[PDB]
């Protein structure tokens, strides 16, 4: 309850000290409202020959849609003097320095003599608010081009809050009288008197156009054009009474920034529409109640903090769009008032207007749950997140505060073209409630995206981007060739958020089969044509639905936008959507039925293998030992949904085909002693049960495998078997005594070979200890976070690409991957495999070491970790972390419940390793942020960075091997990879070593050997990155930055010598790489220097 | 410049070939050569040699020293690479560190001869060898490239044969059990000290290093009342508080 | 030149295994006469160096208790002694603290370590008795550095009783008395002469006392017993070349006398 407030001070001190760039500014607006003040009066002059007057002139007029021909405006063409007042933000203090640009309030309101009792119909009381612009900015450009001031500024025709109802007047400045080394775009506006009419045009329910659709729209936006000033008199007051509202709202708009809500509009089609008046308007409207029986949700006992936390509160669990919506007027209490308008909503009495009628119900959905996801990451006590929840702006990029993207690009050519190009509505109906072209597609787009998907998605967002509130003095509208059209935007994207649960379901429900064919089943014919039909199930129901045929690369979440896009709304318009189907072959086929047809979703072969591991488990606990197992537990990669084929049976080339399983017999306290006896006694029960395996069921083959993932036991094997399902299995067994014996082995050692020997232990526990519980932990998630498997084998190719798992390990990389998932804040979690990617990426780019541990829980969703073993956590990194200077040969730092120690995964891989992946994220998000996404991007994003660091090998064995690993080369026939599948076991079991690769291990035993000369890598997937044949692999070499030249020789340099003087020594270079290629000289073909 | 061939501290460069890479057209392993001592077993006549190649083993060093016999005429008396430690996994004993008994340089391969006339033959040899490849580099004395590493490192995917492992096992256990039953019958047995020390000892402990170890990891009811200056100390509290 | 804190680390990140480095960045807080954060530092640098090293380890020791001599005292002295002796070799902890206690000039610890360290290894050697008695010789001790011979003879074993009479008559030589020297020299020459090695030296440590009549009857008195040619050569060139560096008429006839018989 302590330190959050001196961050809220930071955040002051971030955003203050506005004296500077205020009252200059505000200096220079009072000389500009001076001039508007010697600005003189217009009198009525006819609007046909102002056209003309206009004509030649510079001024050609802007217009709202259409143009007013003369043969109905008879209105009062006239210019007064208006009423200056100097409002808004840098009148209530709200103003961040942003690089882009604050805003700035000078309100013109209109006088009393020029309009009617009924002016406020067919928006030619617009038509003369647009001639009244047209004419203050000729007169105040010779003005201001006589004051010769013309050097710096530029003025521009704008829409308020991008509403062509409401077009504005704003100064840009550039490079005594400038002002141009902060914040632009100061802007006037006009707008209507305060009180004229009484209510019922007013209300959202008028309509007084020709032949009633009502037009909730316009009588909200010529509402919001007069009485915008009761709300600040309110302001003024709440002002008065007290003090937090300043830095709240500076905190609520620098949130509402950072989420991409701005009060621009949404019923235009863009991301945002609420904003930083409208959050103080439902603060104050919170002040004096709130509740159902006006109870007070916010006193001003408490600071903006808790004001905060109680606005998020009343937004997160107080609808507004459909069940329900606040009730206030100015004129006092506040209630809840029980429907809703199928829109966003909030009633004022007393102006009887709608003010969250800016933006539309998808923007108001997705605010209501962002208020949900920030109120759930605020409310907990267990850490903090204030740089996690304000700090980092999630609206930099597309891809990642959303999850999916669809641009439709629609050539509809023109305007009267429209009735050919496109299958969308023309009528009066609907140009009476939409603004324009843009604004009834959107409609139109967002309703059947929406039935469309439904139950399929969390939430939509449609964004036409190309749009743009920009059109210049001379031109009367926005006229622009904008790609096949000539509106206000280029082309428009269908950004998805996605219920992760049902992308891939191929089946999407209508109602069932009543004989009397109701409005429902009608409606859902009628939108689905020819595809959707009645079937039977296995239930036996009779129900409307469609059959999605599901493809690898394509998900079906593509195909039915494609129709509802390409049935709907045009017939000839196309669908831009090419980033999934690119990095969805990168991602590796395996050989499947009909696997091109399964998705990315299912899980089946994984399921295949257990099937093979649950009979095999069958049949090996019910025979009989000397001493009875006790339980057998898989760890393997497979068996927690990770590895990189897509595990095929037969399929020996990957070098985790063979999956491992820990089995442990019961506590005998018969064992021998020391630790290779007790080893021997192990590999002594495994002949033991291979020896009965192939006594009894020789359908199952064996063999033995010395393993030295351990280091200093020289006696330690495996049991590999051959399962006839076609799997391959390591069994390892564990006791109850070799955790003692390795701890007094640790006790009884030397004390200067202590740690070594702890890192032996340390790799026991990775090994087979805790390695349990973090297979058990993280595939009971896997369900819950269905994205899991998917963006781990993506980043695990990506991150032999790039050719680091030859340091780094696969639980490692595992526990990367999670850390998007298990805290995905402030985003949501991945529904998508390339939101996912790039959010890894984009943490792992932002993620420092030196004050950054990383702690996560691996929960469900809506056990834990608490307060107490967070701290211990956070303590035994601070410690060991000051023991430890910069990361020297400790570089991550991954705690979880399984493991509050860390260090069990993060030893071992070297410095350069470790900040080449740092660097590498970094360029990632260097050209997310730049180039944007792309085939060549993702090429790119997937190419080697060879970087030719001294050192490449170029590798292939006498066979290709992707047949052999199963993984399908996307063949015309499967013909052609089957009678190259190896669906048989070869019978003398020594050959694999030539059916697969001696890489991974060999530069293994290299490294070991120049462990401080130079550091190797090797792609271990092998033509998974080498291609298309299946052959080509690489060795590389990073140097060391002590050998750098010839050094002084002595006995402890341990190394390959070269005295190139008596006294100093070098590498033979040539013949160190000579003999890597000698050890692999029918593995080696090319080989490069430098 | 390759004439230089002798170090500061004794060290002898000895280079030799390499073969036939495909693409490499040079040829420069190096290493280096002494001749020290110690009275014990494993370090008399020996020498150090630093550098190696990967999988130094013995039977090319047979027949290196052989070649080097049959050329000039040295006498030689090879019998094993003594701490052979090329990749490190044989620093510290893990059986040794926790066992009963089989108890108790980087890529500095020691060997060492049985007569000490043979070792400095083979080291008058050696410096000749030295200078004579700095003065020539074509008319080498050699030990050839010959790779037993692919013979122990390529293979390495083997099935080790079950009959082998089966009957080494089967004599390691042999032997552990008949040395745990000699240990444990001699802890418990009597043990008598030099004068007369019965030793305590468990019910069902096993070793006489297991009691050692465990003495080596093991390296109230006052009153506040009772008494006359007691109830002096007391009373000076009753007086001063 | 190492200046910043970031370009010591980056010294030592790019550096891992040079004691010139180590001592480098600590030296600085030495210099600095921050040596309690030399102290911390050093705690860093002990667990922070790798562990193959074991003449760059015994560099860092040696440098911690540099500094803890240096700057420190006693009870935590004696503590990082402690500490040292637990980690690395004793006896080599104990030659470097005695060397290093004289260099800071403290015969209250150094004596009373010297008595203790030559009790400890002195049963299996000889350099921690002899440094003593070279000590106390430096220091005015003669008889009470001569009087260590019991002391050396019960705390050693019989294999190297000849060597310690060797060692104590070397010092005595150095800069002792000459003829008490002798005195000490006379149970060699009774205990062992088919030693070669020890006339020759005795001898040569006669030269280097200087005393030139007796160097004149020594050598002339050594011949007249078994002398193979190898020795023969060895204490004939010794006396030519250093005649040439009354007698070298006679030692001229003796060239060539002494071939026949």
């Amino acid at each position: 309850s302590n330190i959050f407030k001196l961050q809220i001070d930071e955040l002051l001190e971030q955003v203050k000290l506005k004296q500077k760039h205020v009252l200059k500014v505000e200096k220079f607006l009072h000389k500009l409202y001076d001039i508007l003040q010697e600005i003189p009066d217009w009198e009525e002059k006819s609007l046909a020959e102002v056209d003309s007057f206009f004509k030649n002139k510079i001024v050609s007029v802007p217009f709202v849609d259409p143009k007013p021909i003369p043969q109905n405006t008879n209105y009062k063409f006239n210019y007064k003097k208006p009423d200056i007042s100097l409002i808004g933000s840098f009148a209530l203090k709200a103003g961040i320095y942003q690089p882009n640009g604050s805003s700035i309030d000078t309100l013109l309101t209109m006088p009393k003599e020029l309009f009617e009792k009924k002016d406020f119909l067919n928006f030619r009381c617009l038509h003369k608010r647009s001639v009244y612009l047209a004419y203050l900015t000729h007169h105040l450009l010779i003005l201001l081009k006589k004051d010769k001031l013309d050097s710096f500024l530029q003025l521009e025709y704008s829409y308020f809050d991008n509403d062509p109802l409401l077009p504005i007047l704003r100064i840009s400045c550039s490079k005594d009288y400038n002002f141009y080394k902060t914040r632009f775009s100061i802007n006037l506006l006009i707008g209507f008197p305060y009180k004229v009419f009484e209510p019922k045009k007013l209300l959202p329910n008028r309509n007084c156009i020709r032949i009633l659709p009502a037009t909730p729209l316009y009588n909200f936006s010529v509402l919001s054009s007069s009485t915008h000033e009761n709300y600040l008199k309110y302001l003024y007051k709440t002002k008065k009474q007290t003090e937090s509202f300043v830095e709240a709202t500076v905190l609520g708009r620098l949130w509402l920034q950072q989420r991409g809500f701005s009060s621009n509009m949404s019923h235009s089609g863009s991301l945002g529409g609420f904003g930083t008046f409208e959050f103080t308007i439902l603060m104050a409207a919170l002040l004096n109640g709130g509740g159902i029986n006006s109870n007070k949700i916010l006193l001003h006992g408490f600071s903006s903090y808790q004001l905060f936390k109680g606005v998020i509160k009343y937004l997160a669990t107080m609808d507004l769009c459909h069940d329900g919506h606040l009730q206030f007027h100015s004129n006092p209490a506040s209630k809840y008032i029980d429907e809703g308008f199928q829109t966003p909503t909030l009633f004022d009495k007393s102006t009887k207007v709608n003010i969250l009628t800016k933006m539309t119900v998808s923007s108001y959905q997705i605010l209501k749950e962002y208020a949900g996801e920030t109120l759930r990451m605020l409310n907990n006590v267990v850490q903090d997140q204030f740089s996690n929840i304000f700090l980092t702006n999630i609206s930099r990029f597309d891809n990642l505060k959303y999850d999916l993207c669809y641009d439709v690009q629609l050539p509809l050519g023109k305007y009267n073209n429209l009735e050919t190009s496109l299958a969308a509505t023309f009528g009066s109906m609907e140009r009476v409630k939409f603004i324009t072209l843009e604004n009834f597609l959107a409609h139109k787009i967002t309703n059947v995206a929406r039935y469309a998907l439904g139950d399929r998605i969390k939430y939509i967002q449609i964004e036409m981007v190309g749009q743009k509130s920009d059109f210049p003095i001379t031109k009367r509208k926005v006229y622009s060739n904008t790609g096949g059209n000539h509106f206000n935007f280029d082309f428009v994207r269908v950004k998805l958020i996605v219920n992760p649960s049902e992308c891939d379901k191929l089946v999407t429900k209508g109602p069932a089969h009543s004989e009397t064919m109701s409005t429902e089943a009608a409606v859902f014919k009628n939108f689905w044509g020819i595809k959707s039909s009645l079937r039977r199930f296995k239930d036996g129901s009779i129900t409307h639905c469609c059959v999605w045929s599901t493809s690898s690369s394509e998900p079906i979440i593509s195909s039915i936008v494609n129709f509802a896009l390409q049935k709907h709304v045009s017939k000839k318009a196309q669908i831009s959507n090419e980033t999934i189907k690119k990095f969805h072959n990168f991602l590796p086929l395996p050989n499947l039925p009909s696997s091109a047809k399964t998705s990315v979703l299912n899980l089946s072969s994984f399921f295949n293998l257990k099937k093979s591991f649950d009979d095999l488990y069958k049949i090996i606990f019910q025979m009989k030992l000397p001493l009875s197992v006790k339980s057998i537990l898989p760890v393997g990669s497979a068996f927690r949904y990770t590895s990189l084929c897509q595990p095929v049976p037969f399929a020996y080339s990957d070098p985790d085909f063979f999956q491992d399983v820990i089995l442990e017999f019961e506590t005998s306290p018969k064992w021998p002693d020391e630790i290779t006896s007790l080893e021997k006694a192990k590999t002594a029960f495994l002949l033991k049960i291979q020896e009965e395996l192939s006594a009894n069921s020789s359908t199952y083959r064996s063999f033995f495998s010395r393993d030295e993932s351990i280091p200093y036991n020289l006696e330690i094997v495996t049991l590999n078997i051959l399962t006839p399902e076609g799997y391959g299995f390591k069994f390892r067994v564990l006791t109850e005594r070799d955790e003692i014996l390795y701890l007094r082995a640790i006790a009884n050692a030397r004390n200067e070979l202590k740690p070594e020997l702890e890192a032996t232990f340390l790799k026991f526990t990775a090994k087979y200890l805790a390695s349990v519980r973090h297979t058990r932990t993280l595939e009971n998630i896997s369900h819950s976070y269905q994205f899991y498997s998917p963006v781990v084998r993506l980043f695990k190719r990506w991150l032999d690409t790039h050719l680091l798992l030859g340091h780094i390990t696969d639980e490692l990389a595992e526990l990367i991957a999670i850390k998007p998932f298990v805290d995905p804040a402030p985003y949501f979690i991945p529904g998508s495999l390339e939101n996912g990617f790039l959010k890894v990426l984009k943490f792992i780019s932002q993620w420092n070491w030196k004050d950054d541990p990383l702690i996560l829980d691996l929960v469900k969703p809506e056990e834990r970790l608490t307060l107490a073993q967070y701290k211990g956590i956070q303590m035994n990194f601070t410690n060991l972390r000051n023991s430890d200077p910069n990361g020297t040969h400790l570089q991550f730092f991954v705690a979880s419940k399984n493991d509050p120690s860390g260090i069990l995964y993060s030893s071992g891989i070297p410095l350069p390793i470790a900040t080449r992946l740092t660097a590498l994220a970094k360029v990632a998000v260097n050209l997310l942020q730049t180039h944007g996404l792309n085939q060549q991007t993702i090429n790119l994003l997937f190419t080697p960075g060879l970087k030719d660091y001294d050192f490449v090998v170029d590798l292939r064995t006498p066979i290709g091997l992707k047949s052999s690993c199963g993984i399908l080369s996307a063949t015309e026939f499967k013909n052609i990879t089957n009678d190259q599948a190896p669906s048989n076991f070869p019978e003398n079991l020594n050959d694999l070593s030539e059916k697969m690769d001696p890489t991974y291990q060999l530069v293994k035993y290299l490294n070991l050997k120049y462990k401080n000369s130079l550091i190797l890598s090797s792609r271990k997937y092998i033509g998974v990155n080498g291609g298309e044949k299946g052959d080509k692999n690489v060795i590389t070499g990073l140097i060391k930055p002590l050998f750098k030249g010839a050094h002084k020789f002595r006995v402890n340099l341990d190394c390959n010598v070269k005295p190139v003087d008596d006294e100093n020594v070098i590498l033979n270079k040539e013949a160190i790489f000579h003999e890597i290629a000698a050890f692999g000289n029918d593995m080696v073909i090319n080989f490069e220097t430098d | 410049i390759e004439d230089i061939s002798a170090m500061k501290n004794g060290f002898i460069v000895v280079p030799f070939k390499l073969p036939d890479h495909k693409a490499l057209p040079a040829s420069l392993h190096f290493m280096f050569a002494k001749r020290h001592q110690s009275s014990n077993s494993n370090e008399s006549d020996c020498l150090f040699l630093v550098n190696l190649p990967l999988l130094s083993n013995i039977e090319h060093m047979k027949k290196f020293v052989g070649q080097l016999c049959g050329k000039y005429d040295t006498v030689s008396h090879v019998e094993e690479l003594l701490y052979n430690d090329e990749f490190g996994l044989h620093e510290v004993d893990l059986s040794a560190l926790t066992s009963d008994l089989m108890s108790s340089p980087r890529n500095t391969a020691l060997l060492k001869f049985v007569d000490a006339a043979s070792i400095n033959n083979c080291w008058n040899a050696l410096k000749k060898y030295s200078n004579l490849h700095a003065k020539h580099p074509n008319e080498l004395f050699e030990w050839t490239y010959t790779t037993p590493s692919f013979t122990t490192f390529v293979n390495f995917y083997k099935p080790l044969d079950i009959d082998y492992l089966k009957e080494d096992i089967h004599t390691h256990m042999a032997i552990f059990e008949q040395r745990e039953a000699q240990a444990q019958e001699d802890v418990q047995s009597s043990i008598v000290d030099e004068d007369g020390f019965t030793l305590v000892v468990g019910k069902n402990t096993k070793s006489l290093n297991s009691i050692r170890k465990k003495i080596l990891n093991k390296n109230k009811k006052a009153k506040k009342d009772f008494y006359r200056f007691q109830v002096r100390e007391r009373k000076k509290q009753e007086i001063n508080q | 030149a190492p200046e910043s804190v970031a370009d010591f680390e980056r010294l030592l990140i790019g550096n891992p295994n040079s004691s010139v480095v180590w001592m480098n960045y600590m030296a600085f807080q030495l210099q600095l006469s921050e040596i309690e954060k030399a102290r911390e530092l050093a705690e860093r640098a002990l667990k922070t160096i790798n562990f193959r090293e074991e003449a760059e380890k015994l560099n860092i020791w040696i440098a911690m208790l540099n500094l803890e001599n240096t700057f420190g005292t006693e009870e935590t002295l004696e503590e990082v002694f402690s500490r040292a002796c637990q980690y690395m070799d004793s006896y080599t902890i104990h030659t470097k603290l005695l060397g290093i206690y004289e260099i800071s000039e403290k015969f209250d610890k150094a004596a009373e370590l010297f008595k203790a360290t030559a009790k400890k290894f002195g049963g299996e050697k000889v350099s921690i008795w002899v440094s003593w008695g070279d000590f106390l010789i430096s220091h005015n001790e003669e008889q009470e550095a001569r009087t260590i011979l019991g002391n050396a003879l019960k705390a050693l074993p019989k294999r190297n009783h000849i060597e310690v009479v060797r060692k104590f008559a070397q010092l005595e030589f150095a800069k002792g008395d000459p003829e008490r020297g002798r005195s000490l020299f006379e149970g060699l020459v009774a205990d062992a002469p088919k030693r070669i090695d020890l006339w020759n030296v005795y001898v040569d440590q006669e030269v280097k006392a200087k005393d030139k009549k007796k160097v004149e009857d020594l050598f002339e008195r050594i011949i007249t017993k078994k002398i193979t040619r190898k020795q023969a050569k060895f204490f004939f060139n010794k006396w030519l070349q250093f005649e040439e560096s009354k007698t070298i008429e006679y030692v001229k006839a003796k060239a060539t006398e002494y071939v026949a018989s």
